[PDB]
RNA sequence: GAGCUAGCCCUGGCCAGGGUGAAGCUGGGGUGAGACCCAGUGGAGGCCCGAACCGGUGGGGGAUGCAAACCCCUCGGAUGA
RNA sequence: GAAUGCCGGCAUGAGUAACGAUAAAGAGGGUGAGAAUCCCUCUCGCCGUAAGCCCAAGGGUUCCUACGCAAUGGUCGUCAGCGUAGGGUUAGGCGGGACCUAAGGUGAAGCCGAAAGGCGUAGCCGAAGGGCAGCCGGUUAAUAUUCCGGCCCUUCCCGCAGGUGCGAUGGGGGGACGCUCUAGGCUAGGGGGACCGGAGCCAUGGACGAGCCCGGCCAGAAGCGCAGGGUGGGAGGUAGGCAAAUCCGCCUCCCAACAAGCUCUGCGUGGUGGGGAAGCCCGGGUGACAACCCCCCGAAGCCAGGGAGCCAAGAAAAGCCUCUAAGCACAACCUGCGGGAACCCGUACCGCAAACCGACACAGGUGGGCGGGUGCAAGAGCACUCAGGCGCGCGGGAGAACCCUCGCCAAGGAACUCUGCAAGUUGGCCCCGUAACUUCGGGAGAAGGGGUGCUCCCUGGGGUGAUGAGCCCCGGGGAGCCGCAGUGAACAGGCUCUGGCGACUGUUUACCAAAAACACAGCUCUCUGCGAACUCGUAAGAGGAGGUAUAGGGAGCGACGCUUGCCCGGUGCCGGAAGGUCAAGGGGAGGGGUGCAAGCCCCGAACCGAAGCCCCGGUGAACGGCGGCCGUAACUAUAACGGUCCUAAGGUAGCGAAAUUCCUUGUCGGGUAAGUUCCGACCUGCACGAAAAGCGUAACGACCGGAGCGCUGUCUCGGCGAGGGACCCGGUGAAAUUGAACUGGCCGUGAAGAUGCGGCCUACCCGUGGCAGGACGAAAAGACCCCGUGGAGCUUUACUGCAGCC
RNA sequence: CGAUGUCGGCUCGUCGCAUCCUGGGGCUGAAGAAGGUCCCAAGGGUUGGGCUGUUCGCCCAUUAAAGCGGCACGCGAGCUG
RNA sequence: UGGGAGAGGGUGGUGGAAUUCCCGGAGUAGCGGUGAAAUGCGCAGAUACCGGGAGGAACGCCGAUGGCGAAGGCAGCCACCUGGUCCACCCGUGACGCUGAGGCGCGAAAGCGUGGGGAGCAAACCGGAUUAGAUACCCGGGUAGUCCACGCCCUAAACG
RNA sequence: CCGAGGGUAGGGCCCGUGACUGGGGCGAAGUCGUAACAAGGUAGCUGUACCGGAAGGUGCGGCUGGAU
RNA sequence: CGCGGGGUGGAGCAGCCUGGUAGCUCGUCGGGCUCAUAACCCGAAGGUCGUCGGUUCAAAUCCGGCCCCCGCAACCA
C-alpha cells in the first residue's frame, strides 16, 4: 500500500531546512544542540 | 414563485429552485466584483471556529452600496437586476447620470428602467433612500443603518423589512424584522420598500448535495458522539439527554438567554423580539 | 512531527461506451380564454448498465506470507456529498 | 549457574522448509580453466489501454566502452543495475530564474503580549495558474527542439528613415475564467485501392494472376485560398473613474448593422529541405532516379475568448492597449530597416519499476500524454495479433498419500449445513411480452418467451461525391445449405413470494464489525439587533461575515402520509423594582490597651448595603413522570358500572409473545410428510407508546429473517482426470524451539492426569514417507477473576479548586 | 493464572454394561399369537428427515431395534465456528 | 336609444366606536363571578379614573315587515373595474325559441396544505362549583380555529 | 402450412371456504345511566370538527320542523 | 433458611413511630320523605387488631417465632 515516506525535496527543505530552523527559538536550539554534539550535518541533505 | 420538479429521481421529488424570473443580466459588472476568500470556517490561526463549513461553489463578492448618502441627489437608472450568491436578496445595477455604476439590494417592486435617488428631498418611492427622520410614519423601509453614516445594517435579507412606528426627539422607532422595538437615530438612512425575493423561504433544498453546494458541511448531533466530545455523548444504545440539553461547550441551549446585560444598546431597545 | 492520516484553502487534471427520456420549445386537438391531451423536438438527473479510476461484500487461498493486511473468484460506486 | 539477565561466540531443528506469481521451453554454433544460466542463430510460448512509448516526481552515475569475478545476484556465471579504469549530459527559442500574481508566508505603518514571542495595511516572497520567441532531419558507443543542416522567430543596445504631444509604479480597457450539452470546417489517427514504386516468389493438388508480399510521406517564411475568433463608426455635452485626461463611464443626435471593413488564429497550399519498405548481401550497404497518388472513416484534439441551456453563479496580477501628470518637446515614443548584444541553473540513466515508496533485484503502492489492426451492436470491454517488449536469476526427474487452482460425472436434486456457505443456473443484442402495488416517476432487464451462422436472389433510406460510380452507414423481403450446437471461442443478470430495520444517493471502526450505526433533505425548540450570539486567543486580533432575524449559532427529531394525549409538585430555563437571607464597604451605641496629658492604637451593637439563594409565578419537540386494593350484569364467565386509598398527574391514539414477552417451543390459524424459526392472529404488554417520536409507507439495500421455482459434487457417496507443490537426484540453504536425555504399554503411586517411582508386560540397532493421541506440545511474565491503601479514560446533586460568566 | 482453548457439530473410534435389538432362560393374573417381569449374555447391530446453535427434546416415515453412559461434558498442533 | 334602483360581484384604499395589551399620572382594599359560591385576580398596588401607544377583528344609529343575487350569500366609507335586472320609445334582426342525459362552472360552515396574522371569541384541554356521579349545563382560564393570500374539500334543515 | 389437444409461463372474473375481526338484525321480564317527546327541566334538528363508559357534550355555521 | 414493606368492624384506609385513648369514607341495620325506588335527612350496631411467645402495672403500638401477602434483587465468567 501507500507507505509513510513519500520524499519531496521542497517539503524537506522548507520543513527541516536550515532556514526553517533559524526562524524559531526551538529551531535555533536544535542547531545549537547539534553543533554541541559535533554532528557532521546540522540539517537534512536535500538537493534543490 | 418557486419551481417544482418531477420525481424522475428520488431527490427531485422535493427539490425546489428559485423562479429567477426577475433577473435580467446573467454576468456581473466586471468593475464591481472581487475575489471572495473562502474561510472554510477557519480563523487566522487555522482553527475551525465555526463548525461544518466548506467545500461550496466558487464565488465573487459583488460590492454593494450600503451608504447611498455618498451621492445625495444624483438620480440613477435601474440598469438591470442580477443574481448574487453572497446574500439571499437579488441585486440591482444602477447607472448614475453621473456616469458611475453601483449595486444595491433589490427591493420588492423595483423595475428595470425606473430611476431612484437618495437624500432628504427624495420622493417616498420604492428604491429611494432617505434619512430616517424624513420617511413618513407607517412606511415600510429596509436597508436601515443602525448608526448615522455607519452603513446599512438591518433588513437586508430576502423578504425582510422594518416598518417605522413612531418618532421621539432625535430618534425614531422601528419595528425590526425580528419584531423587537428599537430606537434608531433620525439621521440614519434607510430605503423605502421591502427587500425582494420573499419566496426565498419556500425553497426546499431537496437533497444533502444541495447543502454541500452551499458550503454547508454535514452537522453531527452531540447524541451521536462520545463523552470526550459532547455533554450528550455516550450511553449504551440510544439515550435521552440526561441533563439540560447543552452545547458541546457546556452552556445550556434551551431558553438560556445570552444577550449581555449591561450593554449600552439596552437604553435603546423598547421591547424584546416577537413570537 | 499533517512527506502516513483527517478536514479545510489555492491551482490544475480525469470520468470508454451504451441506456432512460424531466422541464422547455414547436405543431396539432381542446376552450370564451384556459387548464389540459397528443405527437415531434429537446437532453434534465447525489437516473440506469458498465471499463478506466475509487472501493472492499461474500468465499477460498495465504498465515516463520510475494505482503507487519497480500493474491484469486465474486461484489459496491462510477456527472458526484 | 540461573535474573524470559547484558555482550559476544558456537550449537539444535537440518542437508529439512524454502529458492518470490504455473507467460515455457528445445536444439545448434560461439566463448571460456569452468556454461541449463553469457553471446549469435533457428524453433516454441507470453504482454500488446501493455508487460510497448513519452513526460513529471523521487533516485543520484545506476548511462557508454574496456578489463575483471572475492563479495553482491535466493542456483550457476564467462553475465550484471556488482568491482577497477576511461569516456559521456552542449540551448536567446524546452524547463525554471533575470516577469506576474493565488492560497499561504513574511511584513516599513500600526497593534499586542512577563521574556521568548502573537498579530497586521501596503509591499515583498510564493505555481504544475497567467504571460513569453523552434519546427522537420542528420549525427555519437554514450547528448541533442541543445551539435550539425535547412527554413523561421524573440528581446535588448546603437544607428538610419518616415511618423506622432511624447511621457506612469497613476486613470481606464483587456487579461478574465463555471457545469452540462453541442454546430460548422478542419487536423491527428486509421481502413481500402483493379492506381504508382519494389527485391523477389509459383511451393504440395491448383494459380503467371486485376496473384502473393512490401511501400506509397514529413516539415516549410511571405503570398494566396478555406474555416473560425475578435471588433460598430462620427459628433455634442458631462459634475463620475480619490490630480489630470482627447481615454473609460453616462446622456443626446447622425451614420452603419445577419453584413462589410479592420484585426487575430487554425487548416490548406506554398520557394526549399528531408525522409523512403519488404527482401537480398555482409548497425551498415543495396533496393532507389524508390513511388510518393486516389477514395473512405474520423476525434475527447484544433479554429475558440465558438454556440445553447441551467443554477450551485463560476481567481488574481503582470505582459498588452489606451488616457493624461510631473516633466519634456535638440527630447521622447511608434513604425520599418540595418548592424551589433543576448547571462545563470537543468539536460546522462531508471522512471507502474531490479535504479522511486515498501529493511530485499519484495505478486503491494506511484500523477500526466500516446496507446495500432480484426472481430464480437458499441468501447479504453473481450480474444487474437503490429510496432515494440518479454518467458518472470535454481534446475533435472518421478507420476504415492495429502494440499492448492481447475475439468467432467450414472440416479437423485438441498436429502448438505448455523445458512444452498460454496458452486451450478441465468448471462450480449434484436423482437414479442410483462403483475400486486404506487408518491404515477416507478415497480421493469419484473416474470416469460422467440430470434441469432452461412449461401443465392429482389429491394427501401442515409453520409460522401455531383444529382452518378465507387466507398461508407442504417434497414426490408424471398429462396436455400450445414452441424450436437450459429452472442458455436473470450467477455456479459438466476428468478419469484413475503416479513424486520433504515425513506432514499452517500458515510464509518487505515489493519477482525459497512450495519439496523453516522450523515441526509425535512420538522420543532431555543439563543442572537450587529462591536450579534457563539467559537479560538492572556491579549492584539480573527472566524461568524465583508453576512444582518427568509440571517447566523445551539439542540433534538430525521423523505413522505396520518398524528404526537395527561402531569409544572421536584430539577433546568424565563419572568418578578415587594419581602427574607446575603460579602467587602458605609455607620460607630458602646467596650479595651497605653500615656502626665495632649494623643496614639485595638475591638465593636443597632442600622444603610449587590448578585446568588429563599419566596411568587410561567414553561415539555425543557430534565422527566404517566397507580393500588375490593365489589358488582336473571347460567357460567367476564365486568359497561360502583366503593375506597394514594398521587404532581395515573399511559391517550396507534401498536403489541414485538431488534421489546420472563414463564415460552404461550394459544389458535397458515405453510411442511413433519416447522423451538417464519407469516397471520389473540392480549394477564415480566418490561410498547407518541420528536431518546408513535403507527404506516412506493422506491431503494453487497443489511437481517421465512418460503418457492430453476440448477447444481452441498449431500447420498464418492470416482477419474489436469496443472503447481508434496517424492527422487544435482545446486544454495533458514526457523521458532531447546536444563540435560541412554525419551515404551498397563495397573497403581505420587503436589490429586508419570517416558523418569512401584509391580507386572512388552521391546534387536538406525532411518525414510505419512497421521496427529501424549510430551499437562510452541507462541504471548492470562485479556477472564481476585489482589495492590498500582495507573489511566469517562461520569455526577462525591470533595476541593480553576477558567469562564454574574 | 511466565495460559490445561471454553458449548455443540463433523470426522475417527474405543471401552463399560445398569441390554434397546438379535441369542439362551425362569415366573406369569403364560390357551394360541402377542406381551409383562426378573436372570444369563457386550458378538454384531442400533435408519433417513422437519424444528432449533443447540446437547436434549418434540414431531414425520420407517425399523429387529431406533439403548444409556465413560474416554479433559473423548477428539479445534484433525476441521467447523 | 335614452334612462333608474340596489349589502350583486373583484381589487386597492381608508374612518370612528369598542374590547385587550403596554407606558405615565392619580389613587386604595378590594375586584371579578354566581342562583348562591368558589376557582381566579389584588398592598409585588388590582378594580375604578385621566392621558399616551400598539394590534386585530367586526361595522352602531341608518335598518325596515326593506334591497341585491341562479343558489351559497352580500351591510362603515371612498375610488377603479365588472355582472344581472327593470322601465320609456316602438327604432333594428324575423322564430334566431323552450327544456336539458352528459360535461363544465359556482357552491354556507366546519375541515386540509404552504406561508402570514392573532385583539376578542373559543372545540380540545385545565381548574372551580353543582351532583350519587357531572368526561355536561354555570364560573375562571385556554390551543387549534375564527381573520388575509394561494390551493384543496363539495357537504347541509344548500328550505319556499 | 393449418390443426383437436398436451405442456410451460403470466394475467382477468366468479364461487365456496378461513384463525381472527367489524358492525347488523332479532331475542316476556339482566346491568348502567336518562339523550329525545312538555320550555322533557341546557328548545330541537342539522353538516362538520374535536372529545367522552354509553346514550351524548361542546365549537362554528345553518333551519323552525322551536316555546313563552 | 437474600433485602423490603404490609396483616386492624362487611370493603378500602388512619391509629404503630412516640404503650394506656382504636379513627375516616362507604357499607350494614331501625326511622323518615315519596304513590313507590334511589338520592337525601335522623339515629344505631359491628373491630378483642393474622396467630402464638416474651417485656411490661398495662401491648393495636415494643421485642421474638410461626403463618400469609405483595415488592426488589439474583451479577463476573
Ligand atoms: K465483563
Ligand atoms: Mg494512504
Ligand atoms: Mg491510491
Ligand atoms: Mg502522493
Ligand atoms: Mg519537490
Ligand atoms: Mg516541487
Ligand atoms: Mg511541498
Ligand atoms: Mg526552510
Ligand atoms: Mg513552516
Ligand atoms: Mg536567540
Ligand atoms: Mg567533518
Ligand atoms: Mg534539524
Ligand atoms: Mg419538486
Ligand atoms: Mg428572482
Ligand atoms: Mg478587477
Ligand atoms: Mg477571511
Ligand atoms: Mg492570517
Ligand atoms: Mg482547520
Ligand atoms: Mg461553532
Ligand atoms: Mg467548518
Ligand atoms: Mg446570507
Ligand atoms: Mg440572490
Ligand atoms: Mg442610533
Ligand atoms: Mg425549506
Ligand atoms: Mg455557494
Ligand atoms: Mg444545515
Ligand atoms: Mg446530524
Ligand atoms: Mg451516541
Ligand atoms: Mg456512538
Ligand atoms: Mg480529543
Ligand atoms: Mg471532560
Ligand atoms: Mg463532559
Ligand atoms: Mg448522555
Ligand atoms: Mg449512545
Ligand atoms: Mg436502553
Ligand atoms: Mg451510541
Ligand atoms: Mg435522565
Ligand atoms: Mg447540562
Ligand atoms: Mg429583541
Ligand atoms: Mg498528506
Ligand atoms: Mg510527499
Ligand atoms: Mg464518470
Ligand atoms: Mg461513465
Ligand atoms: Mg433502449
Ligand atoms: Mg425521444
Ligand atoms: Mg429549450
Ligand atoms: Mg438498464
Ligand atoms: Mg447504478
Ligand atoms: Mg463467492
Ligand atoms: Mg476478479
Ligand atoms: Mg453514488
Ligand atoms: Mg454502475
Ligand atoms: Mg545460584
Ligand atoms: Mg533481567
Ligand atoms: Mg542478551
Ligand atoms: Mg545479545
Ligand atoms: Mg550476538
Ligand atoms: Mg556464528
Ligand atoms: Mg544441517
Ligand atoms: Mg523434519
Ligand atoms: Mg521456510
Ligand atoms: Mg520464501
Ligand atoms: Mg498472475
Ligand atoms: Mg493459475
Ligand atoms: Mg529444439
Ligand atoms: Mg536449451
Ligand atoms: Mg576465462
Ligand atoms: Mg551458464
Ligand atoms: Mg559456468
Ligand atoms: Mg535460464
Ligand atoms: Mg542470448
Ligand atoms: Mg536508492
Ligand atoms: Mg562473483
Ligand atoms: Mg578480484
Ligand atoms: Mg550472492
Ligand atoms: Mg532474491
Ligand atoms: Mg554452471
Ligand atoms: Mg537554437
Ligand atoms: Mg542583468
Ligand atoms: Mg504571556
Ligand atoms: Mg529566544
Ligand atoms: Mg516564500
Ligand atoms: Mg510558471
Ligand atoms: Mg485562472
Ligand atoms: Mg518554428
Ligand atoms: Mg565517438
Ligand atoms: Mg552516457
Ligand atoms: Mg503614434
Ligand atoms: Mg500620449
Ligand atoms: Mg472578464
Ligand atoms: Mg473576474
Ligand atoms: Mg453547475
Ligand atoms: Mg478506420
Ligand atoms: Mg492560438
Ligand atoms: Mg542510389
Ligand atoms: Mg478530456
Ligand atoms: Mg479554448
Ligand atoms: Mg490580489
Ligand atoms: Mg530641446
Ligand atoms: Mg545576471
Ligand atoms: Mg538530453
Ligand atoms: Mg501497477
Ligand atoms: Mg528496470
Ligand atoms: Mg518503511
Ligand atoms: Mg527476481
Ligand atoms: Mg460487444
Ligand atoms: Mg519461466
Ligand atoms: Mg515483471
Ligand atoms: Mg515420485
Ligand atoms: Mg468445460
Ligand atoms: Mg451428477
Ligand atoms: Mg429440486
Ligand atoms: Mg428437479
Ligand atoms: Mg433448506
Ligand atoms: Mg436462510
Ligand atoms: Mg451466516
Ligand atoms: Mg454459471
Ligand atoms: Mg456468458
Ligand atoms: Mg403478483
Ligand atoms: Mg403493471
Ligand atoms: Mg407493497
Ligand atoms: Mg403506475
Ligand atoms: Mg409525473
Ligand atoms: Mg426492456
Ligand atoms: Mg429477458
Ligand atoms: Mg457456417
Ligand atoms: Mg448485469
Ligand atoms: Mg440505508
Ligand atoms: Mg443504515
Ligand atoms: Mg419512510
Ligand atoms: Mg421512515
Ligand atoms: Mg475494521
Ligand atoms: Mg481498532
Ligand atoms: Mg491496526
Ligand atoms: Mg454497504
Ligand atoms: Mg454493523
Ligand atoms: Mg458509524
Ligand atoms: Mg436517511
Ligand atoms: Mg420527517
Ligand atoms: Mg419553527
Ligand atoms: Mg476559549
Ligand atoms: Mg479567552
Ligand atoms: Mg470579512
Ligand atoms: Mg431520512
Ligand atoms: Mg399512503
Ligand atoms: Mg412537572
Ligand atoms: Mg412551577
Ligand atoms: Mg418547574
Ligand atoms: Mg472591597
Ligand atoms: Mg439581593
Ligand atoms: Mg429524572
Ligand atoms: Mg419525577
Ligand atoms: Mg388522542
Ligand atoms: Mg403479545
Ligand atoms: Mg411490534
Ligand atoms: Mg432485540
Ligand atoms: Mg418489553
Ligand atoms: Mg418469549
Ligand atoms: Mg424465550
Ligand atoms: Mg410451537
Ligand atoms: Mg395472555
Ligand atoms: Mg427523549
Ligand atoms: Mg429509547
Ligand atoms: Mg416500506
Ligand atoms: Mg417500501
Ligand atoms: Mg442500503
Ligand atoms: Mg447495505
Ligand atoms: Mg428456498
Ligand atoms: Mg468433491
Ligand atoms: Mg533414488
Ligand atoms: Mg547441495
Ligand atoms: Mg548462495
Ligand atoms: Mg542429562
Ligand atoms: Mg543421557
Ligand atoms: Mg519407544
Ligand atoms: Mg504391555
Ligand atoms: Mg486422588
Ligand atoms: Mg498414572
Ligand atoms: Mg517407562
Ligand atoms: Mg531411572
Ligand atoms: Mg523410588
Ligand atoms: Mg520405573
Ligand atoms: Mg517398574
Ligand atoms: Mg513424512
Ligand atoms: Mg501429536
Ligand atoms: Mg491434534
Ligand atoms: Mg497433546
Ligand atoms: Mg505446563
Ligand atoms: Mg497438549
Ligand atoms: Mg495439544
Ligand atoms: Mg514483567
Ligand atoms: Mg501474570
Ligand atoms: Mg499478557
Ligand atoms: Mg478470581
Ligand atoms: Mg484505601
Ligand atoms: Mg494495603
Ligand atoms: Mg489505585
Ligand atoms: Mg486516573
Ligand atoms: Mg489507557
Ligand atoms: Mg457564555
Ligand atoms: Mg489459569
Ligand atoms: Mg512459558
Ligand atoms: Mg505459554
Ligand atoms: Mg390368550
Ligand atoms: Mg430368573
Ligand atoms: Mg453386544
Ligand atoms: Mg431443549
Ligand atoms: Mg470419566
Ligand atoms: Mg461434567
Ligand atoms: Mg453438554
Ligand atoms: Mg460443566
Ligand atoms: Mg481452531
Ligand atoms: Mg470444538
Ligand atoms: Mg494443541
Ligand atoms: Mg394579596
Ligand atoms: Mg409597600
Ligand atoms: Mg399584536
Ligand atoms: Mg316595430
Ligand atoms: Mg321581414
Ligand atoms: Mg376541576
Ligand atoms: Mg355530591
Ligand atoms: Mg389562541
Ligand atoms: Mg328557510
Ligand atoms: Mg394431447
Ligand atoms: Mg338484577
Ligand atoms: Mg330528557
Ligand atoms: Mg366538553
Ligand atoms: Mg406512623
Ligand atoms: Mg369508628
Ligand atoms: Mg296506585
Ligand atoms: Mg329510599
Ligand atoms: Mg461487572
Amino acid at each position: 500500500m501507500k507507505r509513510t515516506w513519500q520524499p519531496n525535496r521542497r517539503k524537506r527543505a522548507k520543513t527541516h531546512g536550515f532556514r526553517a530552523r533559524m526562524r524559531t527559538p526551538g529551531g535555533r536550539k536544535v542547531l545549537k544542540r547539534r553543533r554541541q554534539k559535533g554532528r557532521w550535518r546540522l540539517t537534512p541533505a536535500v538537493r534543490k | 414563485a418557486v419551481k417544482k420538479f418531477k420525481p424522475y429521481t428520488p431527490s427531485r421529488r422535493f427539490m425546489t429552485v428559485a423562479d429567477f424570473s426577475e433577473i435580467t443580466k446573467t454576468e456581473p459588472e466586471k468593475s464591481l466584483v472581487k475575489p471572495l476568500k473562502k474561510t472554510g470556517g477557519r480563523n487566522n490561526q487555522g482553527r475551525i471556529t465555526v463548525r461544518f463549513r466548506g467545500g461550496g461553489h466558487k464565488r465573487l463578492y459583488r460590492i454593494i452600496d450600503f451608504k447611498r448618502w455618498d451621492k445625495v441627489g444624483i438620480p440613477a437608472k435601474v440598469a438591470a437586476i442580477e443574481y448574487d450568491p453572497n446574500r439571499s436578496a437579488r441585486i440591482a445595477l444602477l447607472h448614475y447620470v453621473d456616469g458611475e455604476k453601483r449595486y444595491i439590494i433589490a427591493p420588492d417592486g423595483l423595475q428595470v428602467g425606473q430611476q431612484v435617488v437618495a437624500g432628504p428631498d427624495a420622493p417616498i418611492q420604492v428604491g429611494n433612500a432617505l434619512p430616517l427622520r424624513f420617511i413618513p410614519v407607517g412606511t415600510v423601509v429596509h436597508a436601515v443603518e443602525l448608526e448615522p453614516k455607519k452603513g446599512a445594517k438591518l433588513a437586508r435579507a430576502a423578504g425582510t423589512s422594518a416598518q417605522i412606528q413612531g418618532r421621539e426627539g432625535d430618534y425614531v422607532i422601528l419595528r425590526l424584522p425580528s419584531g423587537e422595538l428599537r430606537k434608531v437615530h433620525g439621521e440614519c438612512y434607510a430605503t423605502v420598500g421591502a427587500v425582494g425575493n420573499a419566496d426565498h423561504k419556500n425553497i426546499v433544498l431537496g437533497k444533502a448535495g444541495r447543502s454541500r453546494w452551499l458550503g454547508r458541511r454535514p452537522h453531527v448531533r452531540g447524541a451521536a458522539m462520545n463523552p470526550v466530545d459532547h455533554p450528550h455523548g455516550g450511553g449504551e444504545g440510544r439515550a435521552p439527554r440526561g441533563r439540560p440539553p447543552a452545547s458541546p461547550w457546556g452552556w445550556q441551549t434551551k431558553g438560556l438567554k445570552t444577550r449581555k446585560r449591561r450593554k449600552p444598546s439596552s437604553r435603546f431597545i423598547i421591547a424584546r423580539r416577537k413570537k
